[PDB]
RNA sequence: ACGAGACUCUGGCAUGCUAACUAGUUACGCGACCGGUCGGCGUAACUUCUUAGAGGGACAAGUGGCGUUCAGCCACCCGAGAUUGAGCAAUAACAGGUCUGUGAUGCCCUUAGAUGUCCGGGGCUGCACGCGCGCUACACUGACUGGCUCAGCGUGUGCCUACCCUACGCCGGCAGGCGCGGGUAACCCGUUGAACCCCAUUCGUGAUGGGGAUCGGGGAUUGCAAUUAUUC
């Protein structure tokens, strides 16, 4: 049983399955605060102390995330559970904290419950990368 | 309640300058903490500004080589430099690096003349915006040289650089090229 | 800490112009036989302190370091580490200190240039065999 | 030369060879009644405040 | 056997629609219990070569792609009613094979 | 109570299970600790002496991680840049030698072991050993 | 011919190592080395000395950016 | 009227729909302490992540400013998105290139070289040289076991031919050989465990562990011989 909400970044994905508990949080094997690069960290604890952890406890949300590189990664488990707890809350509890925590969101952060559009763009040929261009002589 | 790392506070910062103010974010609602967020601040103007101070100097940090795109390594490079002003000043840093940009984002400098020339230069108002995108540049190419065929490391030469620019110590680059920019205005009235 | 005695700053192995700066497995590296990747093995082997400079050790860790050196298969270094394995005229074996055996493998290179081999002339002529290409060099300073 | 801030009033355009720098008029909060074009270098708003310690000095307009 | 699979592969995704359909339409003419048409990951034949039959000119490069797409329907029946159920009504460009599960 | 693997800062785990590896003696003794150059891209000197006992609890995890894994699998968890010289960089597998004979100092030894049909099974002692060594290591100087 | 600077635990290097240095915040290996003429390495290895005497705590290091903070 | 645009494929949003033991989310027999890690499983909540099928969605649509008070431009609550990237691309032309694609071609080769069969060997891999694309370096933002964490496009079992990707154990620090085979493929490689971020031990301003003909010797592929040897 999930909430059912995903969250995005580049390819990557991660969804929050939702359960009722006591506000533990784990990602893949591990909390949300054992993650390796350990200067990342402030950004997947974003949410948590962005809105403190008294909302964290009482509802326990796995986090699995599939995609590429490690910072793409991130910015997906934050914004699924950020917006995962957003859905939880709307659906099952009411609307008026669910609408002060996406308020709250939205302020600090307003790309954090909607997905960031931008991919990879592909190459052309005559040139290395999408915009760069072979050089010649004249 | 947002501070900045873990430990810099967000309210002991003022501006006193009302020149460049609204392209300063230290204060605001743009409070964060880690100076690694992406953004779209680089798609349209009217939104460029709105880019935290702290992001936009981290996000100049790397250049030059291999160095570009490393971000996370700016981040490392920021929390520390700035443990290292810290300790040696006692300050809050963030005020340190606003006074530092107030002294080095130049007022006044030359351009084409006017209507139409290109033979000499004339003097005209620098906006807050490229003042600000100068003191940076000038910031982090002043710290990356000091760095260069140097015994000491990174992390020191941001440090001092910075520092010295907030007090206005000639071995700071961006203050003295600041008064270098002056200079040209006012020879080329 | 300070050595009160026996501080040497010309380091010196056999005949061989080394600094005593110098960290130790990064000095020895002149042999021009091995170094770097043998002089660390044999070192490690030697059970010599790393964390040590060419200075502040005793005679006989030097003593074992170059006995344990002129005599590889003595003390378990294989036969495939080491650059005297089997080859022309007749098998090579121990390889001593500086251009011992430098000299050794010139002198197969010096047969190569007397016998008018292709190979052997194309050596001669400075024009290298092993598969280099030759588009851009011997281009600045060439005779 | 006395040191006074002007504030920017409205973006007249484009000048220069290359087209980089922007006339603007400028005024400054003392009297409200003098609004004075000043070229200016760099991407320049409309509202924001420019330090000047010098304006003897006019931009080329009509 | 009882399990029986039914492989549509077709290079144009208008004729593999209709030929499902019209499979799905046969399977419904007749009470047999049906799983839905299982749409597969189409199959990008992406080759680049060179516009110019010889050297001259600005790099210029064709891409062609060919895209595969691929059906898998399985079904609970006897070989005689699949065998009646395929042949009732195709259409050129789609691939049916009749394979054992 | 009980702690798992997967929750324990992954640093000072591996160098606890290094330590352990070290302390206990049960494995075959190296035979090579130096004499080596390990991964085929890499062609510079191994430093800690420890790689056989630190590769063999690295292996220990990554089949933990994973269930599963063997050589033809580890070269590929220990593979890495390749410098080919003059030209760019590659990706290269490593010593698949090196990684067998970990194996077979793990296998049979009753913490892990890889069979010949596939897959990987897990002892009991093995397991709550370990465990119990994340357990300690979480505990003691990593949460109070 | 090349460059001298001690790599040595000498007399200069023993003279203003545990008395003078913590009158200074900035303790930092780079600064060490330029004070008392010595390579980054001696340095180093004189702060991870002193930090193994127990004299100040640490902050960070990662490979050889390492920050010593004073507690007077 | 053609071209532009429109168009098509793409990049982004639908917890709306047709639905999937070649995909997972839900189904539990150590509950390892008296509420918990699973891809260490301790061997039937159904399409939410995955899969591109049909519809929908964005139009300068609302507000404000400027503007023939038009066409439009700028700024914003809102919204996934307020300019995705490509494909195609007119009239005319160039003595642009291509006879090195062929009875698709208009001229010479007919008298034993007419190529329709053929080559044992070397050529553009070698040179006093000037040039053009790009890589490895330009530092102590760099390095000296790297110890732990991931995806993306997509290719792969062949009848002109063992001429594939290879999972797992054996042989060795090594190129490589043996076996059982998994994969004709969202069924196996593959959950495609590289680049990276770390470090309470080791580089320190050299000409060098920032580096290459690191000159010369140890290597070899169920397939004509690795010769200024394009594999190692």
């Amino acid at each position: 049983q999930s909430v059912q909400v995903f969250g995005r970044k580049k390819t990557a994905t991660a969804v929050a399955h939702c359960k009722r508990g006591n506000g533990l949080i784990k990602v893949n094997g591990r909390p949300l605060e054992m993650i390796e690069p350990r200067t990342l960290q402030y950004k997947l604890l974003e949410p948590v102390l962005l809105l403190g952890k008294e909302r964290f406890a009482g509802v326990d949300i796995r986090v699995r995330v599939k995609g590429g590189g490690h910072v793409a990664q991130i910015y997906a488990i934050r914004q699924s559970i950020s917006k995962a707890l957003v859905a939880y809350y709307q659906k099952y509890v009411d609307e008026a904290s669910k609408k002060e925590i996406k308020d709250i969101l939205i302020q600090y952060d307003r790309t954090l419950l909607v997905a960031d559009p931008r991919r990879c763009e592909s190459k052309k040929f005559g040139g290395p990368g999408a915009r760069a261009r072979y050089q010649k002589s004249y | 309640d947002i501070k900045l790392f873990g430990k810099w506070s967000t309210d002991d910062v003022q501006i006193n300058d009302i020149s460049l103010q609204d392209y300063i974010a230290v204060k605001e609602k743009y409070a964060k903490y880690l100076p690694h967020s992406a953004g779209r601040y680089a798609a349209k103007r009217f939104r460029k500004a709105q880019c935290p101070i702290v992001e936009r100097l981290t996000n100049s940090m790397m250049m030059h080589g291999r160095n570009n795109g490393k971000k996370l390594m700016t981040v490392r490079i920021v929390k520390h430099a700035f443990e290292i002003i810290h300790l040696l000043t006692g300050e809050n840093p963030l005020q340190v690096l606003v006074n530092a940009i107030i002294n080095s984002g130049p007022r006044e400098d030359s351009t084409r003349i006017g209507r139409a020339g290109t033979v000499r230069r004339q003097a005209v108002d620098v906006s807050p915006l490229r003042r600000v995108n100068q003191a940076i540049w000038l910031l982090c190419t002043g710290a990356r040289e000091a760095a260069f065929r140097n015994i000491k490391t990174i992390a020191e030469c941001l440090a001092d650089e910075l520092i010295n620019a907030a007090k206005g110590s000639s071995n700071s680059y961006a203050i003295k090229k600041k008064d270098e920019l002056e200079r040209v205005a006012k020879s080329n009235r | 800490l300070v050595i009160p005695e026996k501080f040497q700053h010309i380091l010196r192995v056999l005949n061989t112009n080394i600094d005593g700066r110098r960290k130790i497995a990064f000095a020895i590296t002149a042999i021009k036989g091995v170094g770097r990747r043998y002089a660390h093995v044999v070192l490690r082997k030697a059970d010599i302190d790393l964390t040590k400079r060419a200075g502040e050790l005793t005679e006989d860790e030097v003593e074992r370091v170059i006995t344990i050196m002129q005599n590889p298969r003595q003390y378990k270094i294989p036969d495939w580490f080491l650059n005297r394995q089997k080859d022309v005229k007749d098998g090579k074996y121990s390889q001593v200190l500086a251009n011992g055996l430098d000299n050794k493998l010139r002198e197969d290179l010096e047969r190569l240039k007397k016998i008018r081999a292709h190979r052997g002339l194309r050596h001669f002529w400075g024009l290298r065999v092993r598969g280099q290409h030759t588009k851009t060099t011997g281009r600045r300073g060439r005779t | 030369q006395p040191i006074k801030l002007a504030r920017v009033t409205k973006v007249l355009g484009r000048t220069g060879s290359q087209g980089q720098c922007t006339q603007v008029r400028v005024e400054f909060m003392d009297d409200t009644s003098r609004s004075i074009i000043r070229n200016v270098k760099g991407p320049v708003r409309e509202g924001d405040v420019l330090t000047l310690l010098e304006s003897e000095r006019e931009a080329r307009r009509l | 056997i009882h399990r029986i699979r039914i492989t549509l592969t077709s290079r144009n995704v208008k004729s593999l629609e209709k030929v499902c359909a019209d499979l799905i339409r046969g399977a419904k003419e007749k009470n047999l219990k049906v799983k839905g048409p299982v749409r597969m990951p189409t199959k990008t034949l992406r080759i680049t070569t060179r516009k110019t039959p010889c050297g001259e000119g600005s790099k210029t490069w064709d891409r062609f792609q060919m895209r595969i797409h691929k059906r898998l329907i399985d079904l609970h029946s006897p070989s005689e009613i699949v065998k009646q159920i395929t042949s009732i009504s195709i259409e050129p460009g789609v691939e049916v094979e009749v394979t054992i599960a | 109570p009980g702690v798992t693997v997967k929750d324990v800062n992954q640093q000072e785990f591996v160098r606890a299970l290094a330590a352990f590896l070290k302390k206990s003696g049960k494995l075959k003794v190296p035979e090579w600790v130096d004499t080596v150059k390990l991964a085929k891209h890499k062609e510079l000197a191994p430093y800690d002496e420890n790689w056989f006992y630190t590769r063999a609890a690295s292996t220990a995890r990554h089949l933990y991680l994973r269930g599963g894994a063997g050589v033809g699998s580890m070269t590929k968890i220990y593979g890495g840049r390749q410098r080919n010289g003059v030209m760019p960089s590659h990706f290269s597998r490593g010593s698949k030698s090196v990684a067998r004979r970990v194996l077979q100092a793990l296998e049979g030894l009753k913490m892990v072991e890889k069979d010949q049909d596939g897959g990987r099974k897990l002892t009991p002692q093995g397991q709550r050993d370990l465990d119990r060594i994340a357990g300690q290591v979480a505990a003691a100087n990593k949460k109070h | 011919d090349k460059l001298n600077n001690l790599v040595l635990f000498d007399k200069a290097t023993y003279d203003k190592l545990c008395k003078e240095v913590p009158n200074y915040k900035l303790i930092t290996p780079a600064v060490v080395s330029e004070r008392l003429k010595i390579r980054g390495s001696l340095a180093r290895a004189a702060l991870q000395e002193l930090l193994s005497k127990g004299l100040i705590k640490l902050v960070s290091k990662h490979r050889a950016q390492v920050i010593y903070t004073r507690n007077t």
